[PDB]
């Protein structure tokens, strides 16, 4: 089974005329690799739904062609693939070599050809070079002078208007990758939600892949307990999609750990890798007293009294009674939550914090607040309407 | 986010229109709003209807001429030169592939965001038969608006 | 014998809000109906009639813009 | 001689992904619209010409029935080459046009550029084919493609919608490569000829 | 001689409709002073 050998080239003689202007070397190259299964850039047609991560040797050939594969399929080979696609192929040599392919050769074809939106669909011409803007200082120099090309990346997303959606997740993945190797992993977190949540067009990726794209989901919230917690990424396909072992595991064991309580548990289970840093260990104490803080409205009590003892968090966020006020104190800092809390009767109140996704007995209280509600029209209301 | 004013005018003459075309509950009708979308209040001071076919058992059945917008827009500049198309309204309860397709047509003849409104012809329950809905993406997500109903000094005289 | 004339909250409030603009500035605009003499009178809608140099007056009607109207008035069966 | 409303129907599909024969495509049907456009309307009175597009970039109506064929050339700006494809809307959309217009109470005519072998659903084409007629609608399909591209729906189509004798459709097979496209839709019985009723 | 042709019939009709539109445009800027 030939994709490229076979498949790709007898198609490309089908369509424009008879061969889309091939040259002596376009057959020369297919017969390269044989059977060593190297598909090595397929060229437009088989591009779109075979990719190759091996190192091209027609990078120098089709260039020529580029005229040619406009006529031919699609002008979304040239800015969703091709020379698009050249960082999937994993080559060193070609560090800072492609601005006058990817910037130069697209600014000469933007100046000509394309003005806008050129013709046929949209999505050329601009994917182009605002792709490769922040991609330029990702690897070698620091990311720090690709910060100041992110701005200018976001202003064009709420600006410009483009029925994919690849587009919009291109300009993510460079803030991504900003926040991967720095701190503040909140705001890595953020945008690799909004850069793939559940999207199937848009970010394929392979199997392999997604659990290295999951690793990147993992050590995310662990620095952070915003936008919910870790149970938040079980709800969506992620955790599901994943295998359990080879620490793939670490987002499901810190979900059943806030209601056990106890740190040397998980800490058995993992590397000295991530157990030496103490911010996983302090901001897992605040979801665990969170899911306590959201007793205060409705949980077991059915009056709707608000008391909170520092002793039954005390065992629950595996922290001292001395340590409480200490605790609850950072959170208001931080802007988690809003309250006013009470040193000498014990007692915190709090006016919210981000009130979970969670079902079951959480939605089958919130029914018994409103039959009060429809109570006092059985009883206050059909009152007044007796005056 | 921003906030809807709609005269009585308005919604007195959407509802007959639904009348004279003798549009029955397989159908539903469509009509273009005129107003001032600069400021942060979008107002409403001039509306019309369309004639507007579709099939309730297909969705992808609908009928929207838009040689009608060119003419009456042309006209309206003879009357009012402060009137210009701020997006259209529509009938009917639900929202299906007739009605978020077309919400793309009038943006070509609609500077800022059309502003969408459901129209019950019915008057079911509560008040304000016309919501307040702003196209935005994050699939189509349409938002509502306050609702507030104005008119000038002698208009509700 | 006379016609008595019978406007609907529609016309009303349409023909007046025309000719709100303005103290001295004056306007002019365009009835339609369906209706026969002896007595009945009905108004289903109207419109604004642009202006001339004349301002009000017998030619300031244009018979190319009312009958460019009336074009566009018969999509929702209003024309008469 | 011949009475008749015509609407040209704007189809892509995977087939129509190749712009250049000679020297680029589509722009042949732009130059197409003055050649039609004339020999109906310019001709004899009571003849209109409309444009849609029911597949491609949106299934909407590019321009509706106007007195000049300049008007046509403007919705055919702003058309993506490549798209979807949607045959039951393209005649729902002509039905729909044909249905609202003046000169009412007379044939009516569907004019179809169709780069694909158009298969989506067998009942669905019957079903608009037996629709059809009672309205007196000619819907002719003119095969682009890649040279003929026939035995498939489109031939099933055109099988089981003619009950009467002219009402109901023509062929006519483009061969690609440098060739006259208004030629053979000249000499074809899309225009004026065949067809009347 | 059937390339320029193509772009010749487009600004041809351009014309019309800003010819059409300023018609009707001095015959309102004449009315209205």
């Amino acid at each position: 089974m030939f994709n490229n050998h076979e498949i790709d080239t007898i198609l490309s003689t089908l369509r424009m005329e008879a061969d889309p202007s091939l040259h002596p070397l376009f057959e020369q190259f297919e017969k390269f690799y044989e059977e060593k299964l190297w598909f090595q850039l397929s060229e437009s047609l088989t591009k779109f739904f075979d990719d190759a991560k091996s190192t091209p040797l027609r990078l120098r050939l089709y260039d020529n062609f580029v005229s040619k594969f406009y006529d031919k399929i699609n002008q979304l080979s040239v800015v969703k693939y091709l020379l698009a696609s050249l960082k999937d192929s994993k080559d060193f040599d070609e560090s800072l070599k492609y601005l006058d392919d990817l910037k130069a050769q697209f600014q000469e074809l933007d100046s000509k050809k394309q003005r806008n939106n050129g013709s046929k669909d949209h999505g050329d011409g601009i994917l182009l070079i605002d792709s490769e803007i922040a991609r330029t200082y990702l690897l070698k120099n620091d990311l720090v002078k690709a910060r100041d090309l992110l701005d200018d990346l976001e202003k064009t997303l709420d600006k410009k208007d483009s029925i994919p959606l690849r587009i919009t997740n291109s300009f993510y993945s460079t803030n991504s990758q900003y926040f991967k190797f720095k701190n503040d992993f909140n705001s890595f977190y953020y945008t690799s939600l909004l850069y793939l949540s559940t999207l199937e067009p848009s970010t394929s990726i392979t199997l392999a892949e997604r659990q290295q794209l999951a690793y990147d989901l993992s050590i995310s919230a662990l620095l952070g307990d915003k936008i919910y917690n870790f149970g938040e990424l079980l709800h969506h396909p992620i955790m599901e999609t994943i295998v359990n072992d080879s620490n793939y595991d670490w987002l499901f064991q810190l979900l059943n750990a806030l209601t056990v309580g106890d740190f040397d548990k998980f800490d058995s289970l993992i590397k000295v890798q991530i157990s030496k840093i103490p911010i996983l260990a302090q901001h897992e104490s605040f979801l665990r007293q969170k899911i306590c803080l959201m007793t205060l409205i409705e949980t077991v009590f059915v009056k709707n009294i608000r008391m909170l003892s520092f002793e039954d968090i005390s065992k629950a966020t595996h922290l001292p009674k001395d340590n409480v006020e200490h605790l609850v104190m950072r959170a208001i800092s931080l802007g988690l939550l809003k309250g006013s809390i009470d040193q000498v009767n014990e007692l915190v109140t709090i006016s919210w914090v981000q009130p979970r996704i969670i079902s079951g007995d959480q939605i089958t209280k919130m029914k018994d607040r409103l039959v009060e509600w429809n109570d006092q029209v059985e009883k206050l209301g059909k009152k007044m309407e007796a005056r | 986010h921003e906030k809807v004013t709609i005269a009585p005018l308005v919604l007195l003459s959407a509802l007959d229109h639904y009348e004279r075309t003798q549009t029955k509950e397989n159908k539903r009708c469509v009509g273009v709003i005129l107003g001032d979308a600069n400021s942060s209040t979008i107002r409403v001071t001039n509306s019309f209807a369309l004639p507007f076919e579709e099939d309730e058992k297909n969705s992808d059945v609908w009928f929207l001429d838009h040689n009608y917008i060119e003419n009456m827009n042309e006209m309206c500049k003879k009357i009012n030169a402060k009137e210009k198309l701020i997006g259209w309204y529509h009938s009917g309860p639900k929202l299906r592939a007739s009605d978020l397709k077309i919400n793309e047509l009038f943006k070509k003849y609609t500077q800022n965001n059309p502003l969408l409104l459901i129209v019950d012809v019915k008057q079911q329950g509560v008040g304000l038969p016309t919501d307040a809905y702003v196209a935005i993406e994050q699939e189509k997500t349409f938002l509502h608006l306050p609702c507030t109903i104005e008119a000038e000094e002698a208009e509700e005289i | 014998t006379k016609e008595t004339v019978y406007i609907s909250s529609i016309a009303l409030l349409k023909m007046l809000k025309h000719g709100r603009a303005g103290v001295p500035m004056e306007v002019m605009g365009l009835m339609l109906g369906e209706f026969v003499d002896d007595y009945t009178v009905n108004v289903v809608d109207v419109f604004a009639m642009p202006q001339s140099g004349t301002g009000v007056s017998v030619e300031a009607v244009d018979d190319v813009f009312q009958a460019k109207m009336m074009d566009m008035l018969k999509q929702t069966g209003r024309d008469q | 001689m011949v009475l008749e409303a015509t609407v040209l129907v704007i189809d892509n599909s995977e087939y129509s992904r190749n712009g250049d024969f000679p020297r680029t495509r589509f722009e042949a049907q732009i130059d197409s619209v003055e050649f039609i456009f004339q020999a109906k309307r310019n001709s004899n009175p009571e003849n209109t010409v409309g444009l849609i597009s029911g597949a491609g970039a949106n299934p909407r109506v590019l321009s509706t029935f106007t007195a000049e064929f300049g008007k046509i050339l403007a919705g055919l700006h702003d058309t993506q080459i490549e798209g979807k494809l949607h045959m039951a809307t393209a005649l729902q959309i002509a039905q729909l046009t044909l249905k609202h217009r003046q000169n009412k109470v007379q044939h009516q005519r569907i004019v179809a550029f169709v780069c694909s072998p158009i298969s989506d659903s067998r009942d669905e084409l019957i079903r608009l084919a037996k629709t059809l007629k009672k309205n007196n609608v000619a819907v002719d399909i003119i095969n682009f493609g890649e040279i003929e591209q026939n035995t498939e729906l489109l031939d099933e189509f055109i099988a089981a919608v003619n009950n009467p004798q002219e009402e109901t459709s023509h062929l006519l097979t483009v061969t690609p490569g440098p060739r006259l496209l208004y030629e053979n839709i000249a000499s074809s019985p899309i225009i004026l000829e065949e067809g009347s009723s | 001689i059937r390339i320029f042709r193509s772009e010749l019939q487009r600004l041809s009709h351009e014309n019309n409709v800003m010819l059409e539109k300023i018609k009707d445009n001095k015959e309102k800027i004449k009315n209205n002073r």
